[PDB]
């Protein structure tokens, strides 16, 4: 096999404000093999009401899945994604910066 | 303008834990709206869009009896492929598997496509004269001659040239609040500081529909394909998307660099400028 | 549905004969079959069509008459010859957008009758001993045999031998039954025959 | 390569389950079962497209199918078909190409066994007054009171099968029709030049192979069983 | 609506 280290993107479905609800992305792509583990994170723990698309490539065959779940962004509040691959060493965390 | 239908397979063998994963996606231009997972419990054709759940039942039972023997059909090829390759039993290997058609503003065909990978490598393609076909190694001439023999291309063009397209004028037509509509993105920019000297600007573009879309850096200028920084165009998760490009560029310069957004929806391409 | 609204059909050797075939379906695209089934049983395909493509062929005599817009593929046999004497089904089938590619539906098939061209008739009834039988033969292929009663005499139906070595082909039917009575001169009385048919004394 | 279909004749008893036999070499995906009945087509049973898939036709009630392998599926007639008389034809293909049917399958229900009953076989010289008229020679063989019809009518002269010069009827005859169940009887000729007829070396034998009872069935009369066997009868030239 | 033609590599 080929192997293809998924590329990682953590970002909200709308413009974040506090307090008003919204949802928390994490967008993996272009990665091979198929198998891989997605977690998002709400201050370091795993959040357990998270939904997926169904699994679909590219023209370059390489996979990609989105994976959200419904937040309510505070002012504290710590965001990440969590993933997993057998392209990484170990499991690879990419926090959601809210000013990008 | 242009519309395609595709459907994305994938088998995955899963050797001494049970029967190849498969999973089978359906999309209309940049949009999902069928499934089918073998790990799931419904085991039948799932709707993905509300346009498609108009369809009645005859249309959800053929596509399960269909993707059913899709399903069989890479079950089958999975063992073949380990045995052309002679790869052992025991590692997982993956089959892919696209095929579906475009059409133009006429709504016509325009393209076909049918292409399977193994491992994420092309394995067998059909060419775009639809009778003739790519094998990418020795291996898959062996498949490319069984095709030939039995006429597999000519089989496929009533498919990929017409009912394809018929399925996707049908579609175009069910969905068109969703599907023929057009989202111009919503543009802003941020600024960024590097330490001292250097800094960085980004262009956002926002909630704009089909997917695809251009962002440029402008200096003085033109464009810089150099210290351009372009993330893959992203799904926001509403049916629409998002994507940024930036720059790096020293501080007190900023009103030299301009970012372009050409999109669809866009009368004319858009050029933003520090700071707002 | 496929419809084939004649059950049997006759043609003379070296005439030609054209079968009929109509078809209803919804399908912008799909397949045409002639399917031809001697009486060896065994299903020999004579032309596949496809509804996008365009008529085409033939270098053998078979030939098909494809109207689109009038659901029509009449197959054409032109200078028949006995060994076209078979049932011939017209078939249909979806494109591979179809869920039940490839199954075939057939119509109720044409039972294809070649008469043979006799050159010189010579109409006569021979008895033939082992019970006995009388042998009709050498009659043209206007003549037709009948069925006789009483029940207890058997007749068959007139049959074509190829001499192949001669290049001669004759009629035959035989006629045989266990009764005292029974005798070739009233063996065929129930079919209309040449009066001038001989009768060995 | 080719696909080969078993048996070529077979009966069933009323309440008796019953397989047909269906292999291709052709490297073919699809496999169908196809139903042949007179005053109809051929109407599908069953098909499979790949091995572990099947689908039914609309007359599939009754029967079963298995494809564990590519190359085989086979047919099974179970007793809940309720009127299984018929001819089955196998298929093979890949999509609509290379479509070919097997030998094909004659199956009969014999409600009651004591029915069955081999052919005679006889053979009757020819007149000669046909010799002196035509110079030609007609032979005459008569199968006759056998039940099925299932029967196989060949010519051999001098050791070696004929087909030149040979009639042999369409379809045999029922001796008495009334009765649903009827003794057929079947009549071929063979027809040579009186040259090859006069001479008394040339041997003829009319060859009628009868499919009947087997091992599996259980013979209570006394009369012989009536086996699968083959009936002969020849004939001698004479000067 | 996908293809109800299957064939095996
Ligand atoms: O019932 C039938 O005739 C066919 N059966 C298979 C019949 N089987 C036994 C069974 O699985 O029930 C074997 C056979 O008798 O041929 C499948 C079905 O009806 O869906």
């Amino acid at each position: 096999m080929i192997q293809r280290t998924p590329k990682i993107q953590v970002y909200s479905r709308h413009p974040a404000e506090n307090g008003k609800s919204n949802f928390l992305n994490c967008y993996v792509s272009g990665f091979h093999p198929s198998d891989i583990e997605v977690d998002l994170l709400k201050n370091g723990e795993r959040i357990e009401k998270v939904e997926h698309s169904d699994l679909s490539f590219s023209k370059d065959w390489s996979f990609y899945l989105l994976y959200y779940t419904e937040f309510t962004p505070t002012e504290k509040d710590e965001y990440a994604c969590r993933v997993n691959h057998v392209t990484l060493s170990q499991p690879k965390i990419v926090k959601w910066d809210r000013d990008m | 303008g242009s519309h395609s239908m595709r459907y994305f397979f994938t088998s995955v063998s899963r050797p001494g834990r049970g029967e190849p994963r498969f999973i089978a996606v359906g999309y209309v231009d940049d949009t999902q709206f069928v499934r089918f997972d073998s790990d799931a419990a419904s085991q039948r054709m799932e709707p993905r869009a509300p346009w498609i759940e108009q369809e009645g039942p005859e249309y959800w039972d053929g596509e399960t009896r269909k993707v059913k023997a899709h399903s069989q059909t890479h079950r089958v090829d999975l063992g073949t492929l380990r045995g052309y390759y002679n790869q052992s039993e025991a590692g997982s290997h993956t089959v892919q598997r696209m095929y579906g058609c475009d059409v133009g503003s006429d709504w016509r065909f325009l393209r076909g496509y049918h292409q399977y990978a193994y491992d994420g490598k092309d394995y067998i393609a059909l060419k775009e004269d639809l009778r003739s076909w790519t094998a990418a190694d020795m291996a898959a001439q062996t498949t490319k001659h069984k095709w030939e023999a039995a006429h597999v291309a000519e089989q496929l063009r009533a498919y990929l040239e017409g009912t394809c397209v018929e399925w996707l004028r049908r579609y175009l037509e069910n969905g068109k609040e969703t599907l023929q509509r057009t989202d111009a993105p919503k543009t802003h920019m941020t600024h960024h500081a590097v330490s001292d000297h250097e800094a960085t600007l980004r262009c956002w573009a926002l909630s704009f529909y089909p997917a695809e879309i251009t962002l440029t850096w402008q200096r003085d200028g033109e464009d810089q394909t150099q210290d351009t920084e372009l993330v893959e165009t992203r799904p926001a998760g509403d049916g629409t998307f998002q994507k940024w490009a930036a720059v790096v560029v020293p501080s007190g310069q900023e009103q030299r660099y301009t970012c372009h957004v050409q999109h669809e929806g866009l009368p004319k391409p858009l050029t933003l400028r520090w700071e707002a | 549905t496929v419809t084939q609204s004649q059950p049997e059909m006759s043609v003379q050797e070296a005439e030609t004969v054209t079968l009929s075939c109509t078809y209803d379906t919804s399908e912008s695209d799909y397949y045409l079959f002639w399917y031809k089934q001697p009486p060896s049983r065994q299903m020999i395909l004579v032309i596949r069509q496809e509804a996008y493509k365009q008529q085409n062929a033939t270098e053998n005599r078979f030939s098909v008459n494809f109207q689109k817009a009038a659901k029509s593929f009449s197959l054409k046999i032109s200078d028949s010859q006995l060994g076209d004497a078979a049932m011939y089904f017209c078939a249909w089938g979806v494109n591979a957008g179809g869920t039940s590619y490839g199954k075939l539906t057939f119509g109720q098939g044409t039972i294809l009758t070649v008469h043979p061209n006799i050159q010189n008739p010579d109409p006569a009834v021979y008895q033939l001993r082992d019970k006995s039988v009388c042998l009709f033969t050498d009659f043209d292929s206007q003549t037709n045999v009948s069925q006789s009663k009483d029940s207890d005499v058997y007749i068959t139906d007139k049959c074509v031998l190829d001499m192949r070595s001669m290049d001669f082909k004759s009629n035959s039917a035989v006629a045989w039954s266990n009764k005292s009575d029974f005798a070739c001169a009233n063996a065929f009385n129930n079919s209309i025959i040449p009066e001038d048919t001989f009768f060995p004394s | 390569g080719g696909i080969t279909q078993s048996p070529k004749y077979l009966f069933r008893k009323e309440g008796q389950n019953v397989t047909l036999s269906c292999e291709q070499n052709l490297n073919h995906d699809a496999m169908y079962w196809y139903r042949q009945d007179p005053g109809q087509g051929l109407r599908l049973i069953y098909y499979s497209q790949i091995v572990n898939d099947f689908q039914k036709g609309d007359i599939a009630e009754g029967y079963s199918v298995s494809r564990e392998k590519k190359e085989s599926f086979p047919l099974t007639v179970t007793s809940a078909q309720k009127n299984p008389t018929a001819f089955y034809l196998c298929a093979s293909s890949i999509g609509v190409y290379g479509y070919t049917f097997g030998s094909g399958t004659r199956l009969t229900v014999v409600e009651d066994l004591k029915n069955v009953f081999p052919p005679e076989v006889a053979v009757f010289e020819p007149s000669e007054a046909e010799i002196s008229h035509t110079q030609k020679a007609t032979l005459v063989c008569l199968a006759t009171g056998f039940y099925p019809d299932h029967v196989e009518l060949s010519w051999w002269v001098n050791g070696k099968e004929v087909h030149s010069g040979v009639c042999t009827d369409p379809q045999p005859l029922k001796e008495q029709p009334a009765l649903n169940d009827s003794r057929y009887a079947l009549s071929s000729r063979l027809r040579v030049s009186a040259t090859f007829w006069q001479n008394p070396r040339n041997h003829f034998r009319c060859q009628v192979q009868f499919y009947g009872l087997s091992e599996n069935d259980e013979w209570t009369q006394d009369r012989a069983k009536p086996v699968t066997q083959i009936v002969s009868a020849e004939a001698w030239g004479r000067a | 609506g996908i293809l109800g033609f299957v064939f095996t590599l």
